[PDB]
């Protein structure tokens, strides 16, 4: 691919809907994070598991 | 004053010649004609009994392409049906998509040769009816039976633009050649011994200079003149295509200002 | 840095190519992404394609201008080939960090 | 519209005193009078969402309606209600239960329910008393059964007539997503409950 | 006919275009491997790099290189014994234990599916039972792949000895060219998908078709393969001949031989033709070197060599991860 | 199996011309060039019929 | 925001001097701060004022126009406007003057 | 298996199919990003858009032959607008096809005659 | 001066590309890569070339 | 008080002849068209249908049209939404209409820009007027001032006969 | 149970679970299975 920046690299969401990353909970995410969670595993914009 | 000037025709494609006119509206006008232009053709196939040799899955590909009639199109509520995806009914009605059939059987044992003739639509000459190329014949090949291989197909037709497959496009290709001897040397051939020697005069080149001088090459002059060459499937008339070419190309480009002088 | 097309394949950069030895001849490449953000810090920090431009084997680069882009360098890098004013503006739109300026 | 409140039994017997160290310190008193239809969307296929908000609540306030008046059933102001439930582990807090509170108005009232399909099920009438304090209101209960199906005529149908007065503190937030009203009003209306304790014992219960 | 796993087919299959006289006997011209394609030589955009190619949609779209790839689940009838049955039962959620993300909701009271019954994902397609309240009933059925998809074309329940009942079913499923799948000519340019193109951006020129596919010039100088370039120009001359142009190895037939029959038909002498690019319509500055030519659909597709791990399975012994496969 | 109809490259209608096709090459003794009395300028798709197996003649002989 | 509470402000009240003398002002011919100036019943011919300074500016385009610089223009009302279509009146007969000057 | 939707390609998700939205840098010039069409479109307003003396650039191009859409820069300079100069181009332009859409149906019929008839 | 081939922007000794890297560090050093990776295959696009 | 909403097939020029009038202005006049579709069926057609078009009449009302077609009552949520998104119904291609009335003088001219999902359908005009007089002893009159400004290519639809009735007129142009 | 079908003949087996994997009127010992109804959901691409 020509059009992506040196240090970039192309990643099917098909693989992206599998992969993390845990990631804490900061004070600075909650909102951001959530919203996330309510999405869904089969959204891209989504997530897997919430650890307690 | 003028614009267009057009040599032979036929019944399948349309040769003629733009005039004054810019590059770009003359390619932007060669897309246009090989893209967006609303055609009916099958997308949608249910089947009950195949005991065929071609699967289920390679006639969908294969009853998709066979080009039907479209004619008017952009013109509803009759002779013409709007995309099904943008209509006032739910899932899919006959106001917005059109119903067809394939009940095909074997009465004999020699071998059965099934064209594009036995479908059939419905009778509300939308249309509807397929093509048939052929000359006398009954239309594109389909499949081949031998004993006892009925197959029993519902087939029903939408709206769409070859953008979304090239199963629409009512439009084979296109065939133009602006300057043909080389004013603006928008080109540099390859030799290999002999420059105007090797590379062939073109049909379309009997229609113009600037051979002779050294005058020297001109540069204030821009590419017009235009020799293209339309060729349909034979889905919808030879143009048609390209009297609705412009149609929804116009209208592509008042959908910007119309976005522009509201606010 | 990951992000993230569609289609099953990992696109990459032409460019980089040379220090993956291998072309896509159908070549399979593995992908292996941290998890604790303090390795996540490491490979951002260290190794990086950017600075990993030029191994210290031979304190010479080990990633350039190859094939097609490069072929193209030369046949418009001639003082033959001069642009057009109609772009230019054109290609005007890759720098891709542009002054706004017209030269 | 999320809806916060508690519920507290108040025996009639004490009731009108209970009224004395209420409305004499608030706003009303105001009787209610307002002809429930909790229509039923009997529904197919399951998982219906099956549950009481789930089913349809027209609710038609007639208070100032006459006991006797032909003309209430479609012209006298109606409204209805699906709300969702008050939250989960909600334990002895004020139940959160957003509400959809509509509006109409044409001769047709009652109709799109049924142009909806929806089946006719139980049917009572909110009949208690309401104190207010701004936006948040406690709101005491009465909800006689009607003598008929669609008649406004009392005498009506407690299940006793030795009827519990299912006192109800309560506010209606806007919105959930901020802490604002949250907490501000749990604490404005924990105060009323404090007020309640000179004389009453209010509790959560779930829905 | 042949009930047999991992089978790949041919939607429209073709004759080699310029052939040698050498495969009337290897049977050739009558199950081709081959599919001819307008091939362009081309540096154009920049995804058809280093060993790779880019071909066009509306092609792909028409059936280019569209192959099926039958796969087939062979299961009998174990019996040890004493006298243990195990047939082939629909598993009863009443009893079993254990098999979840079923469903088994395709099965017919045959415990067997039918054909063509959409399946796709784990689905399950027959069902076992293995004897040992309420019980009991195992269950050793086989599942599918998650990796496959799409229907049913047969399943042949006949009998073993053994002295059982014996079960096969085979599925198909068509699949289509995408991004990341191999192409190679004869003559070892293995070629991967770059990009696919829809009809109006390739360059339409000027006759004016479309290439079909499009490599790089960069696959020519180094690896010196000038055969694939004279295939192209022959291939091309059985234009307004159709004369099967013959390849044989040793021959008197030059290049030089072929170019004259090249301008014979109006053409350039030397393959080469002027371009339109599809964006502008300016004519490329460079001529190209357009000819058909067949490349070979090679195997090993894309969708089955894609692969993603994140806490899964593992070893009993090491308690580390399996290995390819599996789930995955 | 069965000519491809619609050629490769272009939309051309490959469907219809072959019944007729095949009727010239093996009877009428004209060349693979008569192909060109079917408007077969293009390469194009023309190297569509040309290219063809007729691979169903010899598939439909499996009868069930 | 002050500045738009003065031509604001000032607007209702030049409304109120727009009453008799139907001097619309209606502002699509041009968006500007400046404000048009228009007329009742009406190829066009314009109508502009600011200081307020009386620039009988009539133009489409820009037609052939008159200035003065008459009254402290703060002060009203109505009999002002038709002090300017008074003005006009001469205006058309100069209209007929740019008749004869075409020729 | 990871093909985007094709029917993704002729419908704005929700994505304001123009907008209009100025630089910094460059003063008294803007950039417009028409979505979901392209390629076509874009071009005319340029190699007719620098046609009017009143513009001083022409930007146009995608981004990515994935997202289909498109940027245009225009930048003048100095008196207006330039949402107004792109305008007076596509007004220019629909106005300048029906010159053929005409001449088309003019001169269609016209040697329609010459290849027999009858009426 | 001159002509920029793999002289110049490949990994020579005194290279162009070593020479910002190196001054002034990876980017605009990274864009370097983006920019004529970028800036020529749009030229090369509609110059055309092959063989 | 006769109503005329008139479709065309020649739009865009309303915001562009309009303005080039030389007369009065005024406000918004804007309207939208929403097709429902139940999540099932049962309630496919007539009194109880998948049908349904809250109308924004936004002008005055501000209050929807709770219509499933021909089923008269009407509210402005909204929050109605919410109570029929009980795992049920969605949508189908409808189309708003918007615009632009003015004030003008005896007479005043509502217009609005129209469009299906599909981006655009066709712009529709309006004139009211006094009541008092007869159907057409000035309509055509007043339809001399739809030729003033000259308005072209004109739908044959024709609503008729303050606004609200205008309500049910849209399903004269909505079951189109 | 279910009806089966046979390699050769074709004829309708209907034949019953657990006994033996043959034909009726003639031979041979395999069979495959009716295609189900089913109007199936097939797109045309």
């Amino acid at each position: 691919d020509p059009n992506l920046s040196l240090d970039e690299l192309g990643v099917p969401r098909s693989i992206a809907k599998t992969l993390t990353y845990p990631e804490t909970v900061t004070p600075y995410n909650i909102y951001q994070l959530q919203e996330l969670v309510r999405n869904g595993p089969d959204e891209h914009p989504g997530a897997k598991y919430i650890i307690r | 004053e003028t614009h267009i000037t057009i040599r032979n025709i036929s019944k399948n494609s349309v040769d003629f010649v733009l005039t004054n006119t810019s590059l770009a509206v003359a390619n932007s006008l060669r897309r246009v004609v090989l893209a967006e232009i609303p055609t009916v053709a099958i997308d949608l196939v249910e089947i009950n009994v195949n005991t065929s040799v071609m699967p289920d899955e390679f006639l969908a590909h294969r009853l998709g392409m066979i080009p039907l009639d479209s004619s008017n199109i952009d013109e509803p509520p009759p002779v013409g049906l709007e995309y099904t995806r943008n209509c006032d009914c739910d899932q899919y009605c006959p106001k917005c998509s059109v119903e067809l059939f394939l009940n095909a059987k074997c009465t004999g044992e020699g071998t059965m040769e099934i064209y594009a003739r036995d479908l059939v639509v419905s009778s509300n000459s939308s249309l509807g009816h397929p093509i048939l190329a052929d000359p006398k014949s009954r239309g594109p090949l389909i499949c081949k039976l031998r004993k006892e291989q009925e197959i029993s197909l519902r087939c029903i037709a939408k709206k769409g633009i070859a953008k979304e497959h090239a199963k629409w496009s009512p439009t084979s290709a296109v065939a133009f050649e602006y300057d043909p001897w080389n004013k603006l040397q928008h080109t540099d051939y390859w030799f290999e011994n002999d420059a105007d020697a090797e590379w062939p005069k073109s049909k379309n080149a009997d229609w113009e200079e600037p051979p002779r001088e050294g005058e020297p090459f001109n540069f204030q002059e821009e590419p017009r003149r235009f020799y293209m060459d339309v060729e349909s499937v034979g889905s919808i008339p030879p143009n048609e295509i390209m009297v609705q070419g412009l149609r929804i190309l116009q209208e592509k480009l008042a959908v910007l200002v119309r976005d522009l002088d509201e606010e | 840095r990951i992000r993230v097309m569609p289609y099953s394949t990992f696109r990459l950069n032409l460019s980089v190519t040379s220090p993956y030895n291998a072309d896509f001849d159908g070549d399979e490449m593995n992908m292996h992404v941290p998890q604790s953000e303090e390795t996540r810090a490491e490979i951002q920090e260290i190794t990086m394609v950017p600075k990993q431009i030029v191994s210290p084997q031979s304190n010479k680069p080990v990633m350039g201008i190859v094939q097609d882009t490069l072929a193209g360098v030369r046949k418009f890098s001639l003082r033959d080939n001069f642009l057009t004013r109609n772009a230019v503006m054109n290609i005007m739109l890759w720098v891709p960090d542009w002054d706004g300026i017209l030269p | 519209m999320q809806e916060l409140y508690l519920l507290g039994v108040v025996p009639s017997r004490r009731f009108e005193a209970v009224v004395n160290s209420l409305s004499k310190t608030l706003d009303g008193p105001k009787t209610i009078l307002e002809f429930w239809v909790v229509y039923r969307p009997k529904d197919v296929p399951p998982n219906l969402p099956r549950q009481p908000d789930s089913w349809l609540r027209l609710c038609s306030n007639i208070e100032s309606h006459d006991e006797t008046d032909t003309e209430w059933s479609k012209n006298t102001q109606w409204s209805m209600y699906l709300e969702g439930n008050s939250e989960p582990k909600r334990e002895d807090k004020c139940g959160i239960r957003p509400v959809n509170r509509a509006k109409l108005t044409n001769g047709s009232v009652t109709e799109f329910v049924e142009k909806m399909g929806y089946e006719f099920s139980h049917e009572y009438i909110i009949q208690g008393l309401e104190y207010f304090f701004f936006d948040t209101t406690v709101r005491i209960y009465q909800t006689l059964i009607p003598s008929q199906q669609r008649s406004i005529k009392p005498p009506f149908h407690p299940m006793n007539e030795e009827q519990p007065w299912i006192l109800h503190v309560y506010t209606h937030v806007a919105d959930a997503s901020n802490q604002v009203a949250m907490a501000k009003a749990e604490a404005n209306l924990t105060k009323v409950k404090t007020l309640l304790s000179a004389f009453c014992d209010l509790k959560n219960v779930r829905l | 006919v042949r009930m047999d796993t991992m089978a790949n087919i041919l939607y429209y299959p073709q004759k080699p275009l310029a052939t040698t006289r050498s495969m009337e006997y290897l049977k050739f011209r009558e199950l081709p491997a081959g599919q001819n394609a307008i091939v362009a030589i081309l540096c154009y955009s920049g995804y058809n790099q280093e060993d790779s190619i880019i071909m066009n949609q509306a092609s792909i779209d028409r059936g280019l290189f569209r192959s099926i790839f039958y796969r087939t689940y062979t299961d009998q009838e174990k019996k040890i014994g004493m006298t243990v049955m195990e047939e082939f039962e629909r598993p009863v959620r009443s009893t079993t234990l254990r098999m979840k993300h079923g469903t088994y909701d395709k099965l017919e009271d045959d415990g067997l599916i039918a054909p063509g019954t959409r399946v796709s994902g784990e689905d399950i397609i027959i069902g076992k039972t293995a004897p040992i309240q309420l019980h009991a009933k195992r269950d050793v059925s086989t599942p599918l792949r998650s990796t496959e998809s799409g229907i049913v074309d047969q399943v042949m329940v006949t009998t073993n000895q053994e002295g059982l009942k014996f079960v096969k079913v085979r599925m198909r499923s068509t699949r289509i060219p995408q991004i990341g799948d191999k192409f190679a000519s004869r003559h070892g340019q293995k070629g991967t998908i770059g990009m696919t193109y829809r009809h109006e951006d390739m360059p339409f020129s000027a006759q004016g078709i479309v290439p079909d596919i499009i490599i790089n010039p960069h696959a020519i100088p180094s690896r010196m393969t000038v055969a694939h370039l004279v295939e192209c120009q022959l291939s091309k001359v059985s234009a307004l001949s159709g004369f099967e142009g013959d390849a044989t190895p040793f021959t008197d037939v030059t290049v030089e031989a072929v170019s004259k029959l090249l301008r014979s038909h109006g053409f350039q002498s030397r393959g080469f033709e002027v371009m339109y690019h599809g964006h502008t319509g300016r004519k490329l500055v460079a001529q190209v070197f357009l000819g058909p030519t067949y490349y070979q659909r090679l195997k090993h597709l894309v969708d089955d060599k894609i692969h993603a791990r994140a806490r899964g399975p593992v070893q009993i012994l090491t308690r580390q991860p399996v290995e390819g496969r599996s789930r995955d | 199996m069965i000519i491809p109809i619609r050629c490769f490259s272009c939309g051309k209608v490959i469907g219809d011309k072959w019944d007729t096709y095949l009727t010239l090459l093996q009877e009428d003794n004209t060349e693979g060039e008569a192909l060109d009395k079917l408007g077969l300028q293009r390469y194009c798709c023309r190297r569509m019929i040309l290219t063809h197996v007729d691979l169903i003649e010899k598939l439909l002989c499996y009868n069930p | 925001i002050l500045n738009r509470l003065y031509f604001f402000c000032i607007q209702t009240q030049l409304l109120e001097v727009a009453q008799c003398a139907e001097l619309h002002a209606v502002q699509g011919y041009y968006s500007f701060p400046y404000l048009t100036f228009s007329k009742g019943k009406w190829w066009v011919l314009a109508y502009n004022v600011e200081s307020n300074s009386w620039s009988v500016r009539l133009l489409n385009a820009a037609g052939q126009t008159l200035y003065t610089q008459d009254v402290h223009t703060t002060k009203g009302t109505l009999s002002i406007e038709s002090f300017s279509r008074l003005s006009y009146l001469l205006e058309v007969q100069i209209l007929l003057f740019n008749v004869q000057t075409a020729c | 298996m990871n093909q985007p939707e094709r029917y993704e390609l002729i419908e704005l998700m929700g994505l304001p199919k123009v907008t209009y939205e100025l630089d910094s840098k460059s003063p008294n010039a803007a950039v417009v990003t028409l979505e979901k069409e392209d390629h076509t479109l874009a071009n005319m307003l340029a190699n007719q858009l620098l046609s009017d003396e009143r513009v001083l650039f022409a930007g146009y191009k995608v981004p990515h032959p994935l997202n289909h859409n498109f940027i245009l820069r225009v930048q003048t300079v100095e008196d207006c607008s330039p949402k107004q100069v792109i305008v007076d181009a596509a007004k220019s332009l629909i106005t300048h096809l029906e010159e053929i859409k005409v001449n088309f149906m003019r001169e269609w019929e016209l040697k329609m005659i010459s290849v027999e008839g009858v009426e | 001066y001159g002509v920029v081939d793999k002289k110049t922007v490949g990994a020579s000794q005194g290279g162009l590309v070593h020479t910002i890297w190196k001054e002034k560090g990876p980017e605009i050093c990274k864009g370097f890569f983006n920019g004529i990776q970028r800036v020529v295959n749009y030229w090369l696009l509609h110059n055309g070339f092959s063989i | 008080p006769v109503h005329g909403v008139i479709y065309y097939s020649s739009p865009s020029m309303a915001t562009f002849l309009s303005p080039a009038q030389d007369n009065l202005v005024r406000t918004y006049f804007a309207q939208h068209l929403k097709k429902w579709v139940v999540q099932y069926k049962l309630y496919r057609n007539a009194v109880t249908p998948k049908t349904l078009e809250f109308l924004k009449q936004n002008i005055n009302p501000s209050m929807l049209a709770c219509v499933d077609e021909a089923t008269m009552i009407d509210a402005e949520p909204e929050l109605e939404d919410i109570i029929v998104r009980t795992k049920l119904w969605n949508f189908r291609q409808s189309f708003t209409i918007e615009g632009s009335i003015y004030e003008v003088g005896s007479f005043k001219v509502a217009i609005a820009n129209v469009l299906q999902k599909s981006v655009w359908k066709g712009i529709l005009f309006h004139v009211t007027y006094d009541g008092t007089e007869s159907v057409d002893l000035a309509r055509p009159i007043i339809q001399e001032f739809f030729l003033k400004c000259f308005l072209q290519n004109n739908k044959s639809v024709t609503p008729v006969y303050l606004d609200s009735k205008l309500l049910l007129q849209l399903f004269k142009q909505r079951i189109d | 149970t279910m009806i089966y079908l046979c390699a050769d003949c074709g004829a309708r087996n209907t034949i019953q679970a657990k006994e033996v994997i043959r034909c009726r009127e003639c031979g041979h010992r395999v069979m495959y299975k009716m295609r189900t109804k089913r109007m199936v959901q097939f797109e045309a691409r």
